[PDB]
């Protein structure tokens, strides 16, 4: 539930508003002309992962004590900071027979991050 | 001791920050719902908290009150229903008061604030395509500034810009035919066209528009085949790789040739082994 | 070409090897779901034909037939001739059993079926229709019958020793006993099969009212009258604004299980739920 | 939806046994006594990011559009293989109270893996 406030410096929720123009997909999306997507940037503690609320705490945290207690597999495990809950977005763009189209994109918007 | 980010709906605190740490110094930062947790566990025991008890247990928020309680533009603070300071959405509205309005989602709004209240409370891209209630042909739309009507496969107008400016190609495999039979030069060019008459065009085939009397006349590329329309006397080149995967969900459809097809996808399946083209005409059942 | 690892209900290709592949370099490896597009892209073509088509278009499936298929441990021609690797254990080797998942499964081999579907982890606790009750039980060897919150027949094996331990790890039992460590009270309450839950930390004490109960970490004490003894629980929850509401021990309708410990926390008494429902 | 089945080298589901004991949780777990965790394992190239179909694949695409051409926040930016999807189990337990308990933990298991 952490949107990045303003040196908080942890695993956060960032903002980013993508350009369709920057991207080179101005030419076949029609609509919107870009969007605030985000991304997740902070690093992932042992206290933050399985405190965290996301779906990943439990699951992150049943693997993080066997990379504490030093298993080979998980020894070179890093333990990223990815969204953990993305929502949708519509779009109107053409296709390709060039038709105009209006769909639903899933997981355009990074919505929640985690560690994991 | 331990301070936290977020109170859950159990009244619990989530989102750990600092160790060995005291309330106030906690609740010295001026974030709405940060609250403060009295016990210090061994961190196994915050584990299973959040299996057991959905959270940390005895949350303390830091904010019972709403002072200097910062929730940005657009955001004020609402006293609650049981007291909990709560920043709800308080876009501008005075400054752009007007009629219903139509939203880039669709969606109609009773006015312009009712839309931007919509904005800022659960979608940050929305904003005003065209005033009125949105509607489903480019009829009567005045859209503004240099958009233009538009509408999608179902049928949904939407004020947009279109782009006029196409470079010349510079190739002839760039070239490509449209339904309308005429040869453009790019798909640039074909997009240019689609936009600025408001209406899905649609590519025939690849390279120029040659006069075709039958399929026999047309080169399909891209292991797609060509589907022939004999009242319009034209051709065209489809996928028709699809498989039309089970489901009730098929809500089965009438076609062209008005004969009730299990599904859009059935459709398909039926014209292009027969080579013959099927759009869709009506929803539901052929009666 | 390109070899791609998967096929939809769609019938496109999803998830990309490496390209330029020919189709039989491919469909090397005897894998199930492998397909093959012939068409070369690398571009941003191969995106957008996950949002058009749902996936890229003319997948060439590697297997035809089952011939040339290791499953490991089972293929059957399904249907529309999809071969489809089915899941067949090792059955033959009685008794309708009752899975560890609290579900009755028709056969032993019922169960291993179900096993290899979806439940990486079932197993036979004990023989016959999952009970509700400990009364018939012949939990296999070593076991002890035990009972859940809404009432499941289990079937465990208990710790029985327990480290010898410090003058307060102790703990009263909503028993009235004193028990040594959470692994003594964990230990007598497997043995006796059901919950005997923890009244509060350190030595039972012989209370009158809950002004002689001294609870640790917050929590509150309520009265069992039901018992004429005091139990220590939290009273921090809160009953928010999806709600099945209930009857309590008081016969008073509560409209959250929640809203039931409210009414106990702040009356010190220990309200227990009766049923589902509205009292009534 | 893509299992380690040998040496591939994708992004890829591995089979993972978590067993109790070796995590301390022997004692409050009834039962059963382990589970397969499975965790998320493998190199995220980009032909496979977008070509994944995950719930991060468009995000991964759009963010990796920029990171072809070096927007600033992104260069240090990995796309890591991490789960896209976690279905919950049933265990038999001990609550805080030591009472016994039958009930659904949510996200132990890792179903699905993806680049993000
Ligand atoms: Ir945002
Ligand atoms: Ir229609
Ligand atoms: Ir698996
Ligand atoms: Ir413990």
């Amino acid at each position: 539930g952490l949107e990045c406030d303003g040196k908080v410096n942890i695993c956060c929720k960032k903002q980013f508003f993508v350009s369709f123009k920057d991207i080179g997909w101005n030419d076949w999306i029609i609509a919107p002309s870009g969007y605030h997507a985000n991304y997740c940037e902070g690093e992932c503690p042992s206290h933050i992962a399985g405190t965290s609320g996301s779906s990943l705490s439990f699951h992150s945290t049943v693997i993080n004590h066997y990379r504490m207690r030093g298993h080979s597999p998980f020894a070179n495990l890093k333990s990223c900071c990815v969204p953990t809950k993305l929502r949708p977005m519509s779009m109107l763009y053409y296709d390709d027979g060039q038709n105009i189209i209006k769909k639903d994109i899933q997981n355009m918007i990074v919505e929640e991050c985690g560690c994991s | 001791g331990n301070c936290w980010l977020r109170q859950a709906k159990n009244g619990r605190c989530q989102v750990l920050y600092k160790t060995e740490l005291s309330k106030e110094e906690c609740c010295s930062t001026g974030r709405l719902s940060t609250s403060w947790t009295e016990e210090d566990v061994n961190d196994n025991t915050l584990f299973k908290w959040m299996i057991f008890n959905g959270g940390a247990p005895n949350c303390i928020p830091c904010k019972e009150t709403c002072e200097n309680v910062d929730c940005g533009p657009g955001k004020k603070c609402r006293m609650n229903k049981k007291n909990k300071p709560r920043c709800v959405c308080a876009p501008d509205c005075s400054n752009i008061t007007k009629g219903p309005v139509c939203g880039l989602d669709g969606k109609t709004y009773r006015n312009e604030c009712a839309l931007l209240k919509a904005r800022c409370k659960e979608q940050p891209e929305l904003e005003v395509q065209y005033q009125g209630r949105c509607k489903k042909t480019c009829r009567d739309v005045f859209c503004p500034g240099s958009s233009t009507c538009v509408v999608d496969q179902t049928n949904n107008a939407y004020c947009v810009t279109c782009n006029r400016i196409c470079p010349e190609p510079a190739s002839s495999e760039q070239y490509l035919c449209g339904n309308d039979g005429v040869t453009y030069s790019s798909a640039c060019h074909l997009r240019k066209a689609t936009c600025l008459l408001g209406r899905s065009i649609g590519l025939a085939y690849e390279g120029k528009c040659i006069k075709a009397k039958s399929c026999e006349d047309i080169q399909c590329t891209g292991g797609k085949k060509c589907l022939w329309d004999f009242k319009v006397g034209r051709g065209r080149c489809s996928l028709c790789d699809e498989l039309c995967p089970d489901s009730k969900s098929d809500e089965p459809v009438c076609a062209s040739d008005n004969a009730t097809y299990a599904s859009e996808c059935a459709m398909k399946e039926a014209a292009c082994s027969s080579g013959v083209l099927l759009e869709v005409k009506h929803s539901g059942s052929c009666n």
